[PDB]
């Protein structure tokens, strides 16, 4: 079941990525981006990303339902 | 020896015989709380 | 063994004789000379907490019996402690018949109480009809 | 489902004349059938300490596929262990603590059954975090 999880993890970024820009973190995984459909959003952000990548601003990439940060 | 005869023959019949019964015992809860704790940290991984 | 009577101290003696499966030398250490007869009360418990097996369990449990009824009294716990395991119904039906037959109402009263709360269906359904035979 | 607890329920502290029943319900493929042949275990062997049953009773626990199984399995565990109550904090501590629920579930009424009205504390010990789950 660890290696179903990790797959799962795995499989959930190989996708058509919609693409946003970081703007806030509020916190330990979950923070604000907006994206370039306009229409800021507020969502939880992954483990897998070093946090040092998001210093205010970075492209970003989002799903498309979950709007996650990938 | 009443009891002196019966401490070496009977009795260390028995003394002996537990002696080893608590040594592996004493060992295999060394080993098992070894694997407990290797258990806690995979169920530690697979719930997060 | 011989050495484990020389003891004078039997509890050593009963281990092997129960470790080895013989038998004899179960009844020789209670009927011993004068050295506290209540050594039954302690291989009871010993047959009661630790047996695994039931094959020789009910043998060792039966082999006391003979030697509760050779002792002095015989209605008081031997009954409701291996007989309803042994679950022999008739045996209990005339051995407390027996107990009426003296005029001793007093003590088959308490057996028949303790009979009742412990042992299950069909053992009391089938002592019963052996009661009015 | 009425006959899952009738047929283990037949035998009774048999203690080894089940065993043809307890091997021929739990190969089937159906899951009602091998829940059936988890409580059959437990009845045929109350209160004995055999090492045959906990090895296999707690094998299917961890191995088995559907859920409810999986506890008709670890709640089986009070019915041959009730006897001598020390043990059972010890074994159903860690089945505790899995990822899925229904082991978790199973592994509490465990305690309510082996432990049955002792002020044991070590299972109370047990059940704290238990009613502080987040399922529900």
């Amino acid at each position: 079941e660890f290696l179903h999880a990790q797959e799962e993890v795995k499989r959930i970024q190989s996708i058509p990525l919609v693409i946003g820009q970081f703007l806030e973190a509020v916190d330990q995984n979950t923070a604000i981006v907006g994206s370039t459909t306009g229409s800021n959003y507020y969502v939880r952000i992954l483990s897998t990303i070093d946090r040092e990548l998001l210093k205010p601003n970075a492209s970003v990439a989002l799903h498309k339902h979950s709007n996650a940060l990938v | 020896l009443e009891e002196g005869k019966a401490g070496s023959g009977l009795r260390q019949y028995y003394l002996s015989k537990i002696e080893e019964l608590q040594l592996i015992v004493n060992d295999k809860s060394q080993n098992l709380r070894r694997l407990q704790a290797q258990r806690n940290e995979l169920n530690a991984k697979v719930r997060l | 063994f011989q050495r484990c009577l020389d003891d004078h101290k039997y509890k050593q003696a009963i281990g092997i004789a129960l470790e080895t499966r013989r038998l004899d030398v179960f009844e020789k250490t209670i009927l011993e000379s004068n050295d506290v007869p209540g050594m039954l009360a302690y291989s009871l418990k010993l047959c009661m907490s630790l047996m695994q097996n039931k094959q020789f369990r009910n043998k060792v449990l039966r082999v006391l019996v003979k030697i509760y009824m050779n002792l002095e009294k015989p209605d008081f716990i031997n009954v409701c402690q291996c007989l309803i395991f042994l679950d022999d119904p008739q045996a209990v039906s005339d051995i407390l018949e027996k107990l009426v037959k003296e005029d001793n109402l007093l003590m088959a009263y308490q057996i028949c109480f303790d009979l009742y709360e412990s042992a299950s269906q069909q053992f009391l359904s089938s002592v019963i009809q052996n009661l009015r035979t | 489902r009425g006959l899952a607890v009738g047929i283990a329920l037949v035998m009774y502290g048999r203690m080894e004349e089940a065993d043809a029943l307890i091997e021929s319900l739990c190969r089937d493929k159906d899951p009602i059938l091998r829940r059936s042949g988890m409580y059959t275990v437990a009845m045929a062997y109350c209160g004995s300490g055999n090492n045959k049953a906990i090895r296999r009773l707690l094998h299917v626990a961890v191995s088995d596929v559907n859920d409810d199984v999986r506890r008709a399995a670890v709640e089986s565990l009070g019915f041959i262990l009730f006897r001598t109550p020390e043990q059972c904090p010890s074994v159903v501590s860690l089945l505790s603590e899995s990822y899925n629920p229904h082991v978790r579930y199973g592994a509490a009424m465990a305690l309510g059954i082996c432990c049955a009205g002792t002020g044991n504390k070590e299972a109370i010990n047990l059940l704290e975090p238990m009613t502080n789950d987040p399922v529900n």
